[PDB]
């Protein structure tokens, strides 16, 4: 194997690709794409994306990993740290349960697309897709899981503009500016129906299913 | 700077390093009467040629072919000894001890050389890695 | 790793940048809620798995004599993603024109800096049909699509021909065409009522349409839209496949016109 | 290209400094064989030729590329450079006319002008990214 | 029970500043003359420690580089 | 204990997750969203986010986080300092006034979501929360808080430029645009009740209720 | 000539002045006026301008400017590429066919203008005239062909207008709002015709005539 | 004293907080924020906002503080030079002016909820006031300020506004956008007025009265 | 003199300030208020703020600076090359053209309020002022001028307007929206009396009279 | 390979992807603010 | 086949690796006392394999560079 | 991990020992009936390789704690009782030296690429 | 804190007093009576350390003189070439911990 020669240039290597790769692979761009999409509604933005978003998004995904992440501990980081397993190994025992998790979560025609693209042949199980195959899936498929949940996420809101522009132009006023006032009633649409948790709760509920 | 440098001067650290100890044996050996098997013991030479002969250019020194010198086994008389055949003589191995003293100064200056040839080859290159940066 | 690669690293910047101009033009991948990340990393991810099997030899010239080559893998993607922008246009236009019946825009008739009509009628519609979209194979035959232009128009001296930036301007066109072929029935049936409570001016010049006519017309275009609401999804559909048969077209006729 | 026309010149420079430094170190590392006729080529000369003609090193072939686990083995390969005698001084009874202090004079020099072009180098390439941020 | 990040990390800082203290200790007991511990030994794994000080350094220079580039982006 | 390596290794990476989570951990996250609720009133921003509001804000959550401030200052530095505590029982005895700080503001059902998708064992009681639940479920809390705010506050000035309105296109001025009549009003009825100090005091007092 | 310094300096300069130096030196000046001004006429926007309307103008110029820019292809990327021709006969020889092209559309008194208040001498012939008084005499004659296209555009929805409102009125009904009856009218012209490729078409043939 | 290290470490630092505390704690929101007022009445921007409004403000606001300028100079600046003073009682001797000045601008009520706020101990004069508690008042009080002079801008354009829709209502103009007719007119009065001199005067006037 | 350090140092700086600073210092205000304000009339933006008419203005200031910038130059540049001059009488050898360029279109009371405000003794003569007194001087001239410009430009398509609905009114259009039908009528009035060449040329001919 | 014809094809690919990307760069900012004006 | 650049790189590290895990073994065989292996070959070959670890180092400072500029273009 | 440079340290602790056992040696060059010593590099080296426990760790005030010479065959006997041979003491204390110093430079080499790794 | 130097510090302080004293016994090597001294480094570092900011023992004479001087001055060799070593030593284990404090730093 490698003798502390390579490696620690891997591994910083490694850490470098951490926060792109492993948090554009695994969640937090749906969750992240989500709450775009709600601040795009409810008017004006008026939280804190570098801060609060952010930061509500990686603990929810945290919190949604804790399985995966336990699985690929038990099974690399024990066994890698100094016995019958170094970054050899390592890769696969620690990429089972991400694969796992990321096919439970594909929309099943991404994948028919991007095999027939790299010229692959025949597939016969659900495993025979590899990481070549299993990525641009993936990201595919969470980029259409997130905007449907955040157009649905819209739709509602915009009954309330519908409501309240037909509202006032039933009584005659004339040119007042609906939005100003679909405002506060868009959040307390988005308080009394309890929002917050809602939306978090139904976000980590689709996200295993 | 080439990496092909390395080879060069590291094989002449090493026929520099094989004359050295052949002289060294010389030296050491002188006034040896006997071999094991029992025998005078012919002082020895290495001879140096140039490395890679086929095509090439010019590149490196090889130490093969390690023979024995032709001086002409200069005798003693001392005829209560054995090994002292018919006119009782010693065969007391040839060994020139002025000119083995050169050998082994001369070896160690060529090896110090060399030695220094590949320090200074590796400064060029790690000095060639901050090529840009 | 040397440039006995790096400059076989030469293979994958023309298609990365020809599916980046895509991501960055088409309909869903160009949505700014994605983190720019998530888009940059897709095209280079997508082009890693396209990459091989695509014979590719250029050279990124200092003072590019070749940017007219970067130039051709831009214009294809914006061939490709913006055209598909047209199916949108579509509904954002018809569902637009319902409110400027019902009452939702006099606003903008006699004037002003707000328009306040966009958030009402057009982004229901066009939302419905961001969703109609997606859910095929929405976001997918763009991407194969561009796969395709890997194949027939994949690099070369003579890019593109003229004659045929003429077929996406003048195709659009069908966004009025289409957007009045969704709201007709709509628009329709509201000239009808506005006609009708307008002959009601006759029995009494009073009636006074700000009075009478809007409450009304308001229920009546609510209503109907929600009745007619499912006739989308079968447009949409038309919305989508012919403008693909366009950008197909075009895809494949430069090829035999080159 | 014209990214590899502008740096070309100095990358060739110092490709043939590095050449002629193994060169000088074979000189060096066979100091004390006999009869080496110490070698060395023309570098302005030389220099000239790689320009207008390109590199046309003469002499190497490796195997074939077939499926894998064919071992792959190579010839004996050298830089088109025609060695250039140097012409002694001081005849020294063995045939080796290798000078340490013409040699080690000549190694010197070699050094410092290739640390040279590598910060010649190093400086436009340094000037191509400071432009292009 | 979990991977836990912070328990990690605080073995990951406890495993070096422990590694630094020994090193310290073993320093300690040179300096003041105590027979056993030998020069060599002292300095091989003082600058043992130092390796492992730098790999720490490290570390936390990716993380931070890692978090600071999450938290740039717009939502 | 730690040995000027962790320590000092430690407090710069501290500082450098201060900005954002240090400050979306305590308040600041509902006083720039009450005060960005409070700027879509009374008509266009007019008043510099990143200059006042911002500072304004800072000043508020220094004053509102003074008992926690002094708290963790006499619990946790002074016998910090030199003294029978060094970073691990300075963290408990720092974190104490703060958790229980952060307690009193949440709701009480959001650490019932964030403990029950963490598959958090059952709670024997209010101390028993890991900060890992009670971060994101305070943040959660702190949202909704600030919408109920932010419509709070909206609601006369909705009040205002609906008078205005109808008396408009009631005397006849069919389409005088309304906002721009009822901006000085806005204005003049946030001035008149002398409304910087109501908010910014009923902000501060209700953060402790 | 330039010598790995300044080149690259000139280029991504000028790929910053492209947008908006570049693009109102051609067209897309004339295009994008006439296409808003069609969009006053039917009513709203109902046709999204950065999505849709900005796209078909650049189309339309990337049409228009295939003459120039194939004369210009011709006339430096053959020669320029590789020999005898350096950056001083190839600027001239590129400014020749753009500069034909904008000195082809200015009004010819628009020129009479800028030179009277640049106080350049006599200008020999016409092309004496340089770039920095063809610039601002090409833009303000580009306004008034828009202006003048646009008049055009406006002139048949003008005339369903008062001819909607007057057979209202004359039937009778006395105060019903002829826009919301003139507007789907609007459309059936617009489409029966053909409207778009009539449009485009005349546009395109006006432009270079 | 301080040793050409912190002296030369606070300078910078000191510069890095300039644009934000430093011109938000002496004048510059006032009027800054009369500006944007007065340029939300007499409709469109109409002064380009990053450039000739924020300079003109600039400027401004340093002819009003020159006084507590030249006064903290004598202070601070001439002593400072190597004699008798090196930024330990140089900071409450350049402070003292500018303290001055703003308790002689702050409300007389918003030090009281400041402090009252801040657990702070019975005031004996003006004097014993800290910074901390001075900075909020005096913004608080600044805004309050600027939100009534914002309001006495508004009130004769509103007058114009509505005397032009009357006039149009009067002569049976139903649907005219009075807007677009009073717009000259409300430049009207602010120029016969001769209205940047008597509002840049009258703000400067105000400022200290 | 100066020793490339604090030139080169200065000169970069002067790069910076350029932009904000000079332009609204020299001219270009004026020229783009105006541009503003017309295009306030003749209904819709139609023309795009972010490129053309910033282009236009651009040149025309240019245009109308030529003779200022060239007394600058052959006062500063050929005598700053090298000898006699070097970034200190540099400096005001050229500001004294601008400063009397400024001077030429200051009104005469602007001057006064700025002088007044600054407690600066009294002045003898023109050369007396210095750059403290004159920049915001000139720009609130500036923007008196322009807004007198704006008046004659609003007043035709006033005239247009009001026309319009008179006309619309005693033919007994009941409620007409005379908006859409007077805006084509802007458009042709601006264009048979060509209006852009004769707009530019006389803001031309008024900024130096 | 020679290591100097190693290190300065580095350099030379470094400084090419770096040309091709800023280039990409200027042209992605002019397309976006054609693309963000009114009309 | 392929190439597959990914295992370039690999083959890369895994020629690194190799050269250095050979000349920590021929230390170990020397000082152990094996007979055979000269002092000379040990430090020649202990350069070698520096020179080549910091080649690697290069080319890994180089390639994190390039990947963090090239996640740089907006999109 | 980090327990590649075990070898190195422990090659290094003996070369050490063995210098001192040497420098006795010639210490002891002339005291009667000495009996010179020596160790065997290669089997002390192997053995340190080739091959500890940590007490109870009960609460705290607990007290955590912890702690061949063969014979050289003498040629030329005295009868003055020694055994040393000051030319086979002398050649091995310079062989000894000189691979200390291989060592320390194997080991410190070891330590630089290390830490050049890690930047 | 930053008190985590300070073993090392007075430890290097100490060895320097230490140069002086064998310095000192160098010097008066042949000025009759005088009577070596040194002092015990071991015990004036725990008692510095306990402490803060030393006796001179006498070191025992071996081999008398009749000039009183009990300079040996062999034992005093080694001992200052001993004690130089030491203070290289910590000289290097200072600079060491300054290194590592200021590496984890900037």
């Amino acid at each position: 194997s490698w003798s502390l020669s390579v490696q620690t240039l891997v591994f910083i290597t490694s850490l470098t690709f951490l926060p792109a790769i492993l948090l554009m692979m695994t969640s937090f761009t749906r969750i992240i794409i989500v709450f775009g999409l709600l601040r795009n509604a409810l008017g004006t933005p008026s939280a804190p994306p570098n801060q609060v978003l952010l930061g509500l998004a990686l603990f929810l995904t945290f919190f949604i990993m804790s399985p995966v992440i336990d699985k690929i501990y038990v099974d690399a980081y024990q066994p890698f740290s100094e016995q019958k397993i170094s970054m050899q190994e390592a890769l696969d025992k620690g990429a089972q349960p991400l694969r796992a998790f990321m096919l439970r979560q594909t929309r099943e025609a991404d994948l028919a697309l991007f095999a027939r693209l790299a010229n692959s042949g025949p597939l016969q199980g659900p495993e025979a897709v590899p990481m070549r195959i299993l990525l641009p899936a993936y990201v595919t498929s969470e980029l259409k899981t997130a905007f449907q949940i955040g157009f649905t996420i819209f739709i509602p809101f915009l009954i309330i503009d519908l409501v309240i522009a037909s509202v006032l132009m039933a009584l005659g006023m004339m040119m007042v500016p609906p939005a100003t006032i679909a405002l506060p009633f868009k959040l307390m649409l988005f308080v009394l129906v309890d929002g917050w948790q809602l939306l978090m709760g139904s976000l980590a509920q689709s996200f295993y299913s | 700077a080439l990496l092909n440098i390395f080879d060069i001067a590291g094989s002449a650290l090493a026929a520099q390093s094989k004359r050295l100890n052949v002289a060294a044996s010389n030296l050491a050996n002188a006034d040896s009467v006997t071999g094991p098997d029992g025998q005078p013991y012919r002082a020895k030479q290495v001879v140096f040629q140039v490395d890679a002969a086929p095509g090439q250019a010019t590149g490196g020194v090889k130490v093969a072919s390690v023979i024995e010198s032709q001086a002409p086994e200069k005798l003693v008389y001392e005829p209560g000894n054995p090994l002292a055949d018919a006119n009782g003589y010693v065969k007391m191995p040839n060994v020139d001890v002025v000119g083995e003293m050169v050998n082994t100064m001369s070896a160690s200056r060529s090896y110090q050389a060399n030695i220094e040839v590949l320090n200074t080859v590796k400064s060029m290159m790690l000095k060639t890695l901050t090529l840009g940066q | 790793t040397s440039e006995q690669w790096l400059y076989w690293l030469h293979l994958y910047f023309w298609p990365l940048l020809r599916v980046l101009a895509l991501i960055s033009t088409a309909p869903i991948l160009s949505e700014r809620a994605i983190p720019k990340r998530v888009k940059l990393g897709l095209g280079i991810m997508i082009t890693l798995v396209i990459a091989p099997s695509l014979p590719a030899n250029d050279t990124p010239l200092f003072s590019i004599a070749a940017l007219w080559l970067a130039m051709q893998q831009i214009l294809i993607g914006i061939a490709l993603g913006f055209t598909m922008q047209f199916a949108f246009a579509a509904v954002r236009t018809a569902g637009e024109f319902i409110g400027l019946q019902m009452g939702l825009s006099f606003a903008t008739f006699v004037d002003p800096g707000s328009h306040l009509n966009m958030p009402v009628l057009a982004r229901i519609m066009d939302m419905l049909a961001m969703l109609l979209f997606l859910t095929f194979n929405g976001h997918l035959w763009l991407i194969s699509l561009l796969v395709d232009t890997f194949h027939t128009l994949p690099i070369g001296s003579n890019p593109v021909n003229s004659n045929a930036f003429m077929a996406l301007a003048r195709a659009g066109g069908l966004i009025f065409l289409n957007g009045l072929m969704l709201a007709l029935p709509v628009i329709t049936l509201l000239l009808t009522l506005n006609l009708a409570l307008g002959l009601l001016n006759r029995m009494a010049p009073q009636l006074s349409i700000f009075v009478i006519g809007f409450p009304l017309t308001l229920t009546v275009g609510i209503m109907l839209m929600a009745a007619l609401m499912p006739l989308i999804a079968p447009f949409c559909e038309h919305l989508f496949s012919e403008i693909f048969n366009l950008l197909a077209d075009i895809v494949s006729e430069m090829p035999i016109n080159n | 290209d014209r990214l590899d026309a502008a740096l070309r010149f100095q990358q060739e420079a110092l490709n043939l400094r590095a050449q002629r430094q193994e060169i000088l170190a074979a000189n060096i590392a066979n100091a004390d064989t006999p009869g080496y006729q110490a070698r060395d080529i023309d570098f302005a000369s030389e220099l000239k030729k790689v320009m207008v003609r390109g590199r046309e090193e003469t002499g190497g072939v490796a195997l074939t590329l077939t499926s894998s686990h064919h071992i792959p083995a190579q010839a004996v390969s050298s830089p088109a450079v025609d060695l250039l005698y140097r012409v002694p001084d001081q005849p020294s009874l063995d045939g080796n006319t290798v000078d340490m202090d013409r040699e080690r004079t000549q190694f010197a020099d070699n050094s410092l002008k290739y640390q040279m072009g590598l910060t010649v180098l190093g400086s436009q390439l340094k000037g191509m990214m400071n432009v292009l941020q | 029970s979990t991977v836990s990040f912070a328990g990690q990390l605080h073995a990951a800082l406890d495993r070096i500043s422990d590694r630094q203290a020994a090193a310290r200790v073993q320093a300690e007991k040179f300096t003041l003359g105590e027979p056993g511990i030998a020069l060599n030994d002292v300095m091989a794994d003082m600058q043992k420690a130092s390796v492992s000080m730098q790999m720490g350094i490290q570390v936390r220079n990716k993380l931070v580089a890692a978090y600071q580039e999450v938290m740039s982006m717009q939502v």
